[PDB]
DNA sequence: GCATCCGTGAGTCGAG
DNA sequence: TATAATGGGAGCTGTCACGGATGC
């Protein structure tokens, strides 16, 4: 108990390594049942553990290797009346731990925390409600796109419905991806040197209204 | 309107061998009283520099022409053995009661 | 069209099922080493929505010209993320299971 | 009333 | 100046060590100075004495216990953000019973945080304090019964989470009933249990009138012992196989375990005394050959019947007796989670016993000390005792550690106390004061320790007395539990003694609480001063006697928020109790014995002794409180300067040489200003902020941390993508800010560049990168800038690097940098000032002097209160402080005013009249006559009945003065106040609560993850809640629109807030909001509980809110 | 009325339930992930020993956890002991405790919000506004009235567009 | 010497009071029957009769061979509102509730 | 008709 | 994968006042 699984829970998982050890057991070495019992039990009941306690799974091998990592800091810090630093652990790991390593392997090690983590006496107040939403755009930030768009159609307006199109084809504007010289050139019909040369052309125009105008400096950042 | 001493970097410092704080050696610069003899001079910048057991007063500023300190005795530091002080304040004209975070002189 | 009324109302299984996007089989949340949500998990991208948008896990579809595409080798629909917060998934349970709301409110319901 | 005592009486009976 | 102090009572004791129920408490929690042969049984030796020893076979044992020194100094852990703390070794001995072999060894345990001299705690490199609690004292305790009038509850209660409350109760049916875990059995089965037989009980309850008959049950005598025990096993483990092992097992630990069961040694003390029998231990019976054997339970059950029945000498108790209520200190609290902690350190070591090679097995490989390690780190930092420690000034920490609480782990419930925990007892009587505690939820649940009040070894708060032999005074002083005051009949500090004997006919004093006229023959004891009825802040009060309670209450709990000033000033009239709270709160720096002064600076104070010696005392300069405000020690001696013993060398934080300096002694006029002090407003002087006047130093800290990424690392550096020099103009090489910059909302105070995110540029991104020809950096500005409205002059930087010697941070991060910006903060429009006597204002207007209210001299004053707060408040301490401070003005000299032993109106005039002198005599010898002004406001005074008529100006003058009053021109016009105005010296504090922390505001910024809805708080540039009542109010007026937008456009309507600002920068009008998110989230938490909820038109079908990307 | 006993229990969308990564770089996760664990884990071990052929009283204990299971996924505390994480005594929010209650989803996020362009400060009696009038420092104006700002800025020449404006102010 | 919010809400949400007053159920005149010991109230009709035992210090409000409204009070005390609606209707509660409020 | 046990509630904003 | 091992361990606390379903 107390190792991240309910007293049931362990109970439930020893009780299938108690089916394992019965359908695995051979009579015939006049043993009796509960010394074969217990090893397929201890086995489950540990398989248990290392496999759903943690609500970020962690393979086996790399919860045992957790485990020693834990239990060599803590003789570490028994023998040395302090919590150990990197290097100490990893001298004591042997060769191939450096002193990285076991800050890697404990930054993996890390478990997460409630969002429902109380804050203050009377409860008030969550730890969620301190998190900002990142993900979703901000009204700035939706503002600043549509205002960006606007702009670049109106420095696309500038140029012939052709030099627009071609740019807009080969930046990914119309249908979201970028063609290549060769498709924009079948699409208009024009040679892949030709397509690419109005391209430039309409990038030079652009880059003219740009420096004159000077419209779309401040969404550079 | 302005102090600036050596090896000092900001109002909340203290300089070894001294016993006021920056902060009250501030508060003694502003009872400094200055008179101008010339109608025309608009800022002076008076200079001290002490050292040793002593207590620094206003007559410890070097004298300046058309510059006379109304109120010599007005105590300004204690310096200690091996205290030493080296200030360079800047008197203005000026009307009524300007702080220090309007003229950020 | 406007909404002019609300109406609540007890959800059968299949009424759960259509909910559903993908049964979750497995009790993982993220690899602990890609921090990407596992396969059959309770983050998985393939029953719940792309985690950016327009891209798949994998990352073969990436702009919106593919809408409503579901990829064939990360199996992630390309649609707006907004959806992780609107697909409702599901676990198929071996025995059924009392819903205690209508157990535990005295006089119970079942009762 | 404790899930856990009424398994350990079950368990009890074989 | 001169000090003039008042008062005839000389107290015969002075104040005891203010700090003393923390610091005495937690030293005799360690015993860390005891050799461990001498420790005594109790505090954690005794938790190791309960857990110790550890069986099965296998036996673990203790031995003995030793305390380190701690691995950093206070300063050190304060700075590096760790604990001050001593490592905890305890050795140990292995015994197998078989085999004999014993291996005995000193294991680590962790650490235990250690507690400062002034008794406070550094955890995680902040100040902590440890409030004491109240709480029910164990014992034995005999109630009314509600229901019946003529039954009583007899009720058992044990230390807390030290065993079950037992109550014992007289049914209607006459079987005397027996409560425990909640499970009611006939209390006969267990006094069969004891070894009871009918022949015993007869003999002993049979004197009460057929009482013993509900006691009487032939079927219980009819089974010996071990019968009813297992039938008692049966009626308390339904279901349990009724072992008889087990029945003695479970028995045993709910009655007779003392490892399990525990009153107090003020619980067994008290059923001691209260049931008149003796205890051999904490327990209810004991195990003694095989058998049970019984202690409590048959004189409980006497005194029961016999409070019953009506016998003399038994009554009900009183749960809110002070005999009956203790407190548990920081000893006791921290011992509690000590034990639990060992118990479970206890099951490990036990579950490792079963396991392992049964030969080779140290107490190292037994030991895992990381759950009493978690159990102590919990306590000291989870607790709801555990509080931030209040430094805003010295008075604040002091009066923190004297907070005693009802609430916490083992207290009350919020909400769960009524009018009885909350009411001051007749008890509290110098020993809880009366008068401080919070109004709101908490009053009455958060107390304050008496001035002289003393926790005794059972945690009951005692008070001196003096003896009184013969109407004669001895200069002996008892302290008493309240159980003990009861006794005697006790005189008042004021009565009156010629010598040290009584000289009235009348005395005034108590019995029991009662006020009653008495003989002096009939005095016991009397009080040793008034001082002892209140608390330190409630005896700063001076002309407390003029003040209504419920307005002191506003005045002692203010001064623990009164700001270090830079020029603060002890007030001119003092309680006389001013310099002891600088004293015992550690601020000041003192002499150690008499010596001479070698050298004084800005930074150290060396002393040369009487011994020969230098000893060196570095002074705290410029340090950052718990709530910012700078606490620095000044120097108060010159070089050569000879002090004996106790001399003041610095002055600490809000001290002006050694007395409590929480404000300013300002000029005040009492009148109405135009509006300006309107309820409780405040109009002040511009003249005191050109003299500096309430202005006080703040330190703000601003932390960042340069960690490891799945994409890079972050990076402290001045190349910061895409500003110019004029944004790294302060910045140092390495990327940080120099000392000494000027810092405003907008600077950067640390750069760090972060790598972006996976980037798939959005197609304007790469058409306006074609454009402009600038490849996409790969990093993105993170550095850490100014708050809104904050900034100053960076004072210190610190920086703490992976790869450095005596560094290493938590798994991830590279490097942390500290910037510690300070500023010097004027008074303006909105900070709050208070006086000791509950009036609170806030400045509304500060005026040029020119319009200031003057004197005839000239002379104007400094802040105008409003006489309309006086009358509904009844504090009149003000005012008579007023009239002293006018006299001690022109006088020049200040005072000490006992609180009961005050300055009287007399004494006060007659120092009036000598300031009047000085005031209008000097105005006669500079050869002016008296002002036409000061005639028309004569002619107004007289016909107030202020002044007699005849008289002559000076004369009225003087008569005016004496009534406090002065005449007061109008600074605007020159014509006088038609009236004559109270003005006079006034002692004023500013408050915490200033302006320049509390103003906030925000068009946009951060949301919540759920429900899209922006955050709270000004630290997270949150917006502001627009609660329930809120929504009622815009309800009521009917304005539908403002409302929808509150609940749409303004917080979680995501499509609607963009389409909002985005057509408020464009200049259109805002569109018709939609669907707020908070529903659709509504809707989804309804559809995980298996609920549709569904949205339709008026055709009853379907309506899809969202938008088809829910539906397949 | 079989509709009361469940056989699909359905999963909340992820996003309203986060496993989100805090400063720090470490992470912070609702409760409605342990729960649901528990539900499927004991699902799972259910489905696996039937699959095995268990007896009856290991079938049985695993029915019986899995409803409690289910319980404590939507109504924690509400039948026996409340389901609490490892090395904590807080019990864990269930969906009933999110919609009920002073700090339920109703009460907390529907009937009153948290806001945009609002803010507060200390007050100040101020006689010589009339009745209509308040007095409101100008940085608290500012912010509050960013946006029509930025568009006043642009129709003068105080900067040339709404982001240029937004820069200048920040 | 008031009874204040309390009152206020025992009557906003229709609570029986603790100290209630006992009402008629019918109209009919009171016949007083008091023992040294027990007290009890009869309020008779010109074919009915009813009989309220009450406690014996509880106060009257009735005088002997008076003719009482139904609902009306016999003793002194808060009415019960359920027991007026029986008694006399929905109008009498209404008054006795608006006004009972009024009066804290 | 009447005690008794169980679930449900118990003010707002602000900083934490 | 084999000596044999065969039923747990913490509650835990000074509250009203309703409604209001289960037992005499
Ligand atoms: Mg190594
Ligand atoms: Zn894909």
């Amino acid at each position: 108990t107390g190792r991240g699984l309910s007293f049931l829970d362990l109970i439930q998982e020893g009780n299938q390594g108690l089916i394992r050890a019965v359908e695995k057991f051979e009579y015939k070495r006049r043993f009796k049942f509960s010394t074969y019992a217990t090893w397929w039990i201890r086995q489950a009941i540990n398989r248990a553990i290392a496999d759903q306690a943690r609500t970020i799974r962690i393979p086996v091998h790399m919860v045992e290797t957790i485990n020693k990592l834990s239990r060599t800091a803590r003789q570490l810090q028994q023998e040395l009346g302090r919590e150990p630093t990197y290097e100490e652990i990893a001298e004591a790991m042997g060769p191939g731990w450096d002193a990285k390593r076991v800050e890697e392997t404990l930054k993996i090690a890390q478990e997460p925390v409630s969002l429902e983590t109380p804050i203050g006496d009377e409860k008030d107040s969550f730890y969620g409600d301190f998190i900002p939403d990142e993900h979703l755009p901000s009204p700035v930030d939706a503002a600043t796109q549509s205002l960006l768009s606007e702009e670049l159609e109106k420095a696309l307006s500038k140029l012939s419905e052709r030099e627009a199109m071609v740019l807009k084809l080969r930046k990914g504007l119309i249908d979201g991806r970028e063609h290549t010289l060769e498709e924009v050139g079948a699409f208009f019909g024009v040679t892949r040197e030709r397509i690419r040369q109005i391209e430039n052309k309409a990038l030079r125009k652009l880059k003219y209204h740009e420096s004159r105008t000077r419209k779309l400096r401040d969404f550079l950042d | 309107t302005s102090v600036y001493i050596e090896d000092v970097l900001h109002e909340f410092s203290t300089i070894p061998g001294v016993k006021e704080d920056v902060v009250e050696i501030i508060l003694n610069l502003k009872e400094l009283v200055v008179r101008f003899l010339n109608p025309s001079l608009q800022t002076v910048t008076l200079l001290l520099k002490a050292e040793g057991p002593k207590e620094v007063k206003a007559r410890d500023f070097l004298p300046v022409a058309d510059v006379e300190i109304m109120n010599p005795d007005l105590h300004i530091a204690t310096l200690e053995e091996g205290g030493r002080l080296n200030m360079e304040v800047r008197v203005d004209r000026g009307v009524g009661y300007v702080p220090a975070e309007k003229h950020g002189i | 069209k406007e909404v002019r009324k609300v109406r609540i109302a007890l959800a059968s299984p299949e009424k759960i099922r259509s909910w559903s996007y993908g049964e979750v089989e497995k009790p993982e949340t993220i690899n602990y080493r890609t921090l990407k949500p596992e396969r059959d998990g309770l983050f998985d991208e393939r029953i719940f929505g792309p985690i950016k948008d327009y891209e798949c896990a994998c990352g073969k579809y990436k702009r919106q010209r593919f809408e409503g595409k579901v990829c064939e080798r990360c199996g992630v629909e390309v649609t707006k993320s907004i959806v992780r917060r609107y697909r409702m998934g599901h676990i198929e349970l071996a025995t059924p299971a009392a819903h205690i709301w209508f157990v535990k409110d005295v006089p119970s319901k079942i009762g | 009333s404790d899930p856990v005592r009424q398994y350990l009486h079950e368990i009890g009976q074989v | 100046m001169e000090i003039k102090r008042f008062g005839r009572i000389r107290e015969v004791i002075p104040l005891p060590p203010l700090t003393e129920i923390q610091v005495e408490s937690y030293r005799r929690a360690l015993q860390a100075d005891v050799p461990p042969e001498k420790r005594e049984n109790v505090g954690i030796q005794a938790a190791f004495r309960e857990t110790f020893p550890i069986e099965e076979g296998l036996v673990l044992d203790f031995l003995e216990y030793r305390l380190g020194e701690p691995p950093f100094p206070q300063d050190e852990c304060r700075e590096k953000d760790l604990t001050y703390q001593a490592p905890l070794y305890a050795r140990l001995q292995l015994i197998h019973k078989d085999t004999g072999l014993i291996k005995e060894d000193e294991v680590f345990l962790g650490h235990i945080p250690l507690m400062t001299e002034d008794g406070s705690f550094i955890i995680n490199g902040a100040d902590r304090v440890i409030v004491s609690q109240i709480h029910r004292s164990p014992g034995v305790y005999f109630t009314p019964d509600p229901a019946r009038p003529g039954r009583y509850i007899a009720s058992i209660i044990p230390l807390p989470k030290r065993g079950p409350w037992i109550d014992l109760e007289v049914e209607p049916n006459g079987v005397v009933s027996m409560k425990v875990n909640k499970r009611k059995f006939p209390l006969v089965l267990l006094l069969r249990v004891l070894g009871y037989d009918q022949e015993t009980l007869a003999r002993e309850l049979g004197a009460y009138g057929e009482l013993v008959q509900g006691l009487m049950d032939e079927s219980v005598f009819a089974m010996r012992p071990e019968e009813a025990l297992i039938r008692l096993f049966t009626l308390l483990r339904p279901g349990d196989p009724p072992k008889r092992d087990k029945a003695v097992a479970y028995v045993y630990g709910l009655i007779a375990d003392p490892r399990r069961y525990d009153l107090g040694e003020a619980g067994r003390y008290k059923a001691e005394e209260k049931l008149g029998i003796r205890l051999s231990g904490r327990t209810l019976a004991r195990f003694e050959d095989g058998e049970f054997k019984d202690e409590v339970f048959l004189p409980t059950l006497r005194y029961l019947f016999a409070l019953t029945a009506g016998v003399p000498g038994h009554e009900v108790d009183d749960i809110d007796h002070l005999g009956n209520r203790r407190i548990r200190t920081v000893g006791e609290l921290m011992t509690d989670q000590f034990r639990v902690g060992l118990a479970r350190l206890a099951r490990g070591v036990r579950e490792r016993m079963l396991m392992g090679s049964e030969d080779s097995l140290t107490p190292a490989k037994l030991v895992n000390s990381r759950p009493l390690e978690a159990a102590i780190r919990e306590f000291f930092s989870r607790s709801q005792l555990s509080q931030f420690k209040d430094e805003t000034n010295p008075l604040s920490s002091l009066r923190h550690k004297r907070r005693i609480s009802a609430l916490g782990p083992g207290g009350l419930t919020r909400e769960r106390a009524g009018f009885d925990v909350r009411d001051v007892h007749r008890t509290h009587y110098g020993r809880i004061c009366p008068v401080e505690t919070p109004e709101g939820a908490n009053i009455g649940l958060i107390t304050s320790l008496a001035a002289y009040a003393r926790v005794d070894e059972l945690g009951f708060i005692r008070t001196p007395y003096r003896r009184v032999v013969g109407g004669v005074v001895t200069d002996e002083v008892v302290y008493m539990t309240a159980t003990e005051e009861d006794r005697y009949t006790i005189a008042q500090a004021n009565t009156p003694l010629e010598g040290n004997r009584i000289a009235a006919e009348r005395v005034v004093a108590r019995r029991k609480g009662e006020p009653v006229i008495v003989s002096p023959e009939e005095v016991e004891f009397m009080d040793v001063s008034p001082k002892q009825v209140f608390s330190v802040n409630t005896n700063l009060i001076p002309f407390l006697e003029h003040d209504d309670a419920n307005r002191a209450l506003m005045g002692s709990n203010m001064q623990t928020q009164a700001v270090p000033l830079i020029r603060a000033q002890a007030p001119v009239v003092m309680t006389g109790l001013e310099e002891r709270v600088v004293r015992d709160s550690l601020a000041a720096l003192y002499a150690e014995e008499d010596g001479e002064v070698a050298k004084v600076d800005g930074n150290r104070i060396v002393v040369r002794y009487e011994d020969g010696r230098l000893v060196e005392y570095p002074l705290r300069r410029f340090y950052r409180s718990n709530q910012g405000t700078a606490l620095d020690q000044r120097p108060r001696v010159v070089v050569g300067q000879r002090v004996r013993k106790g001399d003041l060398l610095a002055d600490g934080p809000a001290s002006e040489n050694g007395f409590l300096a929480l404000g300013q002694n300002v000029l005040v006029a009492i009148m109405p200003f135009d509006g300006y002090n309107f309820e409780d407003a405040i109009v002040i002087s511009e003249e005191l902020l050109k003299r500096d006047f309430y202005t006080s130093i703040h330190i703000e800290r601003y932390e960042i941390e340069a960690r490891d990424t799945k994409l890079g690392p972050e990076r402290i550096t001045r190349d910061i993508p895409h500003l110019s020099e004029a944004a790294l103009r302060d910045l140092d090489e390495e990327g940080v800010v120099r000392i000494g910059a000027e810092v405003k909302p907008g600077d950067i105070l640390v750069g760090r560049t972060s790598f972006k995110g996976e980037s798939e540029p959005t197609p304007e991104e790469r058409l306006l990168r074609s454009i402009f020809g600038e490849k996409a950096r790969d990093v993105k500005d993170t550095s850490l800038r100014v708050p809104p409205g904050e900034g100053g002059i960076v004072v210190r930087t610190v920086r703490l690097r992976r790869g450095d010697p005596g560094v290493e941070l938590k798994p991830g991060v590279r490097e942390v940098v500290r910037v510690y910006v300070a500023q010097k903060r004027k008074l303006q429009v909105g900070d709050k000032l208070a006086n000791r006597h509950g009036n609170k204002g806030v400045v509304a207007k500060i005026l040029p002097v020119e319009d200031m209210p003057h004197l005839p001299d000239g002379t104007p004053v400094d802040v105008i209160l409003n006489p309309l707060g006086v009358p509904s408040r009844m504090n009149l301490g003000q005012i008579l402080e007023t009239h002293l401070g006018l006299a001690g003005y022109f006088l020049g000299q200040r005072y000490i005013s006992p609180i009961f032993d005050g300055a009287k109106e007399p004494e006060i005039k007659e120092l009036l009249a000598q300031a009047f002198e000085v005031y209008f005599g000097k105005r006669k010898g500079e050869g002016f006559g008296v002002d036409k002004r000061e005639v028309e406001v004569l002619r107004r005074a007289e016909k107030l009945g202020l002044v007699t008529p005849g008289k002559t100006p000076e004369e009225q003058l003087k008569e005016l003065f004496l009534q406090g009053k002065v005449v007061l021109y109008d600074g605007r016009t020159g014509e006088p106040i038609e009236g004559p105005i109270v003005v006079g010296q006034m002692f004023i504090m500013k408050l915490y609560h200033m302006v320049e922390d509390k103003m906030h505001a925000r068009s946009t910024g951060p949301y919540s993850l759920i429900t899209q809805q922006p955050l709270g708080g000004k630290a997270q540039f949150g917006g502001q809640r627009f609660g329930e009542m809120e929504v009622w109010a815009l309800e009521a007026y009917g304005a539908a629109h403002t409302l929808q937008e509150m609940l749409t456009l303004k917080s979680d309507d995501i499509e609607g807030r963009n389409a909002a600002y985005e057509a408020i920068i464009k200049g259109e009008d805002v569109p018709e909001p939609s669907v707020p998110e908070s529903f659709r989230v509504l809707v989804k938490e309804l559809q995980a509980l298996a609920l549709d909820v569904q949205t339709l038109d008026e055709k009853d079908n379907p309506v899809d809110i969202f938008e088809g990307l829910a539906s397949k | 009325p079989e509709w009361m006993i469940l056989e699909a229990v359905p999963v909340l969308p992820p996003d309203l339930r986060p496993m989100v990564q805090v400063d720090g770089g470490r992470f912070a996760t609702s409760d409605l992930n342990d729960l649901y664990r528990r539900l499927i884990n004991r699902n799972n071990r259910l489905k696996k020993l039937l699959a095995q052929g268990a007896p009856e009283i290991i079938i049985r204990n695993e029915k019986r956890m899995l409803q409690e299971a289910v319980d404590a996924l939507l109504d924690n505390g509400r039948r026996g002991a409340p389901v609490t994480n490892p090395g904590s005594d807080r019990p864990l929010r269930s969906l009933t405790d999110i919609l009920s209650g002073k700090q339920g989803r109703f009460r907390q996020n529907l009937l009153g919000k948290r806001v945009d362009y609002s803010g507060r400060s200390v007050i100040v009696v101020g006689p010589q506004l009339k009745l209509h009038q308040c007095g409101l420092p100008k940085r608290m104006a500012l912010e509050l009235f960013k946006p029509f700002l930025l568009k006043k800025m642009e129709e003068k020449g105080i900067a040339p567009n709404v982001k240029a404006a937004r820069r200048m102010l920040e | 010497i008031t009874q204040g919010l309390p009152r206020v809400i025992e009557l906003f949400e229709a609570r029986r009071p603790k100290a209630k007053a006992v009402i008629s159920e019918i109209d009919g005149v009171v016949r007083i029957e008091e023992t040294e010991e027990k007290l009890s109230v009869f309020v008779e009709s010109e074919g009915f009769s009813k009989e309220y035992k009450l406690p014996k210090e509880a106060r009257l409000l009735v005088k002997d061979g008076d003719y009482v409204e139904a609902g009306q009070p016999l003793t002194r005390g808060a009415i019960d509102p359920h027991q007026l609606l029986e008694a006399k209707g929905p109008e009498a509660v209404e008054r006795y509730l608006v006004e009972e409020i009024q009066k804290v």
